[PDB]
This record gives structure tokens, sequence and C-alpha cells, in this order.
């Protein structure tokens, strides 16, 4: 309920979210899940929903801790890799899309999430 | 068979009536049993609106311009904008607005009263989900409502391109007589009810292919009474069937011509192209909102 303010008023918002979850707090809700075919490429961050049979597609900005908390992004220019795009999240992790994006990395060669879809 | 459709459009038989204004016997708020798990009501609603818009003669230019009013939810996210971004061709200019702050996937997000939203550029498609809740007051008097509706009529008259289209949310109490009258300045219009929200008096007033002049004379007070009469006499069973097949969801890339024509050049053959959604009339200048 106050998870957004909790992270927004922390020196390290990503660490605050992790500590909040470790203390038993409920993950950030209202991540925008999209209706889709589930026959997409399976890539992590795409121009339109690209979920495969094992993923869910969400609106990018709703899954970004910095967009949701209305705070600066850790990028030098201040841009966001999720806003204006769609993020594919494994169905087993769809209960916490914001946490998934904070805890995971996109493979720079295949475009899939490392440890989930990345075959490289 | 109606259950498979994304929703129900007001039949022409009901549009041609001259009904007296009565109360609507439908309730808006209700435990929505057809929305799939994890899906927000607005994602299901806008999905079915875009599925219905896919059946219309929408002009789809290469560099399409879309403005979305009332895009923000109480949750601080923009689910309707997320569906519009999914439906529209990649790179379509999508700008959204709302009185209060929210997170959006639109290219531009405007915060503050809609009257404060100003642009010199014309749009190809206007979507509105604005609703009057602060005033609301259903009570007994169901008069034409001003507020955002007055700005919206002016916005369509000054900033909607010829050939352009609109989808504006209305309810039993949130409506405007001048908006219904303006529907007669389009090639075609309807009141569309989404199958997922069929128990509510809500509908989208959809105007297809704006002509910038009256084609029919609509009295707004009367047409709202006609809309209420249809809703009272035609119950619609809630349905989410159309949400289970998204294979043809994206708006077809038509590459609709955009021309800047003078009034003296807009003749019968040009009106005929506008009515078929084969033309958009406006400048192609840099957009500043
Ligand atoms: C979706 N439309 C409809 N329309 C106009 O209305 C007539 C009847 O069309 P209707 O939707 O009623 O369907 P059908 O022709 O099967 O007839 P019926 O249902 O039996 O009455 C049609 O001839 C058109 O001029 C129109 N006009 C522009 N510009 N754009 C549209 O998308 C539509
Ligand atoms: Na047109
Ligand atoms: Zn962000
Ligand atoms: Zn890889």
């Amino acid at each position: 309920s106050t998870v957004l303010s909790f992270c927004a008023f922390a020196v390290d918002p990503a660490k605050a979210y992790k500590d909040y979850l470790a203390s038993g707090g409920q993950p950030i809700t209202n991540c925008v899940k999209m209706l889709c075919t589930h026959t997409g490429t399976g890539q992590a961050i795409t121009v339109t929903p690209e979920a495969n049979m094992d993923q869910e597609s969400f609106g990018g900005a709703s899954c970004c801790l910095y967009c949701r908390c209305h705070i600066d992004h850790p990028n030098p220019k201040g841009f966001c890799d999720l806003k204006g795009k769609y993020v594919q999240i494994p169905t087993t992790c769809a209960n916490d899309p914001v946490g998934f994006t904070l805890r995971n990395t996109v493979c720079t060669v295949c475009g899939m999430w490392k440890g989930y879809g990345c075959s490289c | 068979s109606q259950a498979w459709q994304p929703g129900v459009a007001m039949p022409n038989l009901y549009k041609m009536q001259r009904m007296l204004l009565e109360k609507c016997d439908l309730q808006n708020y209700g435990e929505n049993a057809v929305i799939p798990k994890g899906i927000m009501m607005n994602v299901a609603k806008y999905t079915q609106l875009c599925q219905y818009l896919n059946t219309l003669t929408l002009a789809v230019p290469y560099n399409m311009r879309v403005i979305h009013f009332g895009a923000g939810s109480d949750k601080g996210v923009a689910p309707g904008t997320a569906v519009l971004r999914q439906w529209l061709p990649t790179g379509t200019l999508l700008v959204d607005s709302d009185l209060n702050d929210f997170v959006s996937d639109a290219d531009s997000t405007l915060i503050g009263d809609c009257a404060t939203v100003h642009t010199a550029n014309k749009w190809d498609l206007i979507i509105s989900d604005m609703y009057d809740p602060r005033t609301k007051h259903v009570t007994k008097e169901n008069d034409s409502k001003e507020g955002f509706f007055t700005y919206l009529c002016g916005f369509i008259k000054q900033k909607l391109a010829l050939g352009g289209s609109i989808a504006v949310k209305i309810t039993e109490h949130s409506w405007n007589a001048d908006l219904y009258k303006l529907m007669g300045h389009f090639s075609w219009w309807t009141a569309f009810v989404t199958n997922v929200n069929a128990s509510s008096s809500e509908a989208f007033l959809i105007g297809a292919n704006y002509l910038g002049k009256p084609k029919e004379q609509i009295d707004g007070y009367t047409m709202h009474a006609n809309y209420i009469f249809w809703r009272n006499t035609n119950p619609i069973q809630l349905s989410s069937y159309s949400l289970f097949d998204m294979s043809k969801f994206p708006l077809k890339l038509r590459g609709t011509a955009v021309m800047s024509l003078k009034e003296n050049q807009i003749n019968d053959m040009i009106y005929s192209l506008l009515e078929k959604g084969r033309l958009i009339i406006r400048e192609n200048n840099r957009v500043v909102v």
C-alpha cells in the first residue's frame, strides 16, 4: 500500500524493494497485463506484445519501479528501457513483474531473459 | 452469435425513434464475472472497443495521430493507453491526458484539466474515457452536461482532421446534447456497448469519417432518450468471448492518403473518399502538444 513511497524515499530504491519483499510485503500491483495470442517471439522487451506459451505480456512503464515511483531512472540520460514498450515475463514470475525486471537482465545477443529463455 | 462479437452497436431502428427521456434501469457498478483473471476491466473494455473499431472504415495514415483523453486510472497506470499502443501501427503518435498524474506508455502524457490541453496540429483519431464523477448527481434531472464535453465538442470541430474518427464514452448521466448533434457531421455514427461491460449504461459514441459539416440533423436530447430506450428494452448478456482470439487484433495498415486541401478543392468526389475512409485532410507539420 505504501510500497511506492517506501522505495521512492530510499537512497537505493531497488534495494528498498528487495528488503520490503524480504520482510513479507506484497509485490507492486496494477501491472498492466495485456490480452495476446501467446505465439510471439518470446523476447524480453518488444515493440508490441510478444509473449510465448510460457510468458505474460505487460505494458512496460507499469512494470518499471522508477516510472511507478515517479523517481529518476538509473540511466545517465534519464531514459527508460520499458516505457512505451511491452515486457514479457515468465508466467511463474507474473505475480511480481516489477521485481522480475529489477532482478533480471536481457541477453544482448538473443534478446531473451538470462536464465529463463536465453538459450545461448 | 452476438456473444462472439466484441459488443453491441445501437440498431438504426432505435436511432430513428423520437423517444421521451426516461430513467435507465441498468446499474454501472457490478462484480464483473466475465473479465479473465489478472486482466483489468479497462484492458478488456478497450480491447473490445478496438476489435469493434477494426470493423469500421477508419482512415489509417502512415504517420497516424491519436489523442486519448481520460487515460489515467485511480491506480496511477494507463491500461487504455496500453491497449491503444498495442492496437495502433508501430510509431503512431499517441498522446494521452488526464487531470491527475499517472504512468503511461504514450509518446506524450499531459497532466491537468483537459481545457489546459492545447495543440495547433490536427488529429486522425480521438478516444475519450472522461467521466463526471465529482458532480455526477444522477438524482432525477438528466440534463445535458457541460464541463469536459463542451471542450471536447470544440476540440473535434477545430482539431479533428476530415476523414478522422472518434470514440467518446457516455453513460445515462454523463452525456452532452452538442456531442450527439456533432455525430451527424460524420459519414456514420453509433453508440457501441462492449460485451464485457454490457450491464452498465456506458457506451462509446463512435463517429466514423468526419465531414466537417452536417450530413443529418440530430437533436441531442432526443438521441440520448433513444439510446436509453434501446438499453432499457434490449438487455445484453455479459460476454468476453472475443477476448480469447487476438490473432487479428492490430489495426490494419492502410497507408491512407493525407492531403492539405483548400475548402474550394473539397468537392463531391473528395467527400466520397472521406466517407469511405480513403482520405485524411490536414497538414503534415511537426506536432507540438
Ligand atoms: C459500419 N458502417 C456502416 N456504415 C453505413 O451504414 C450502412 C449500413 O451498414 P450496417 O452497419 O447497418 O450494415 P449492413 O450494411 O450489413 O446493413 P444492416 O445491418 O442490414 O442495416 C452502410 O451502407 C454505410 O454507409 C458506415 N459508414 C461508414 N462511413 N463507415 C462505417 O464503418 C460504416
Ligand atoms: Na476517410
Ligand atoms: Zn521507467
Ligand atoms: Zn542469449
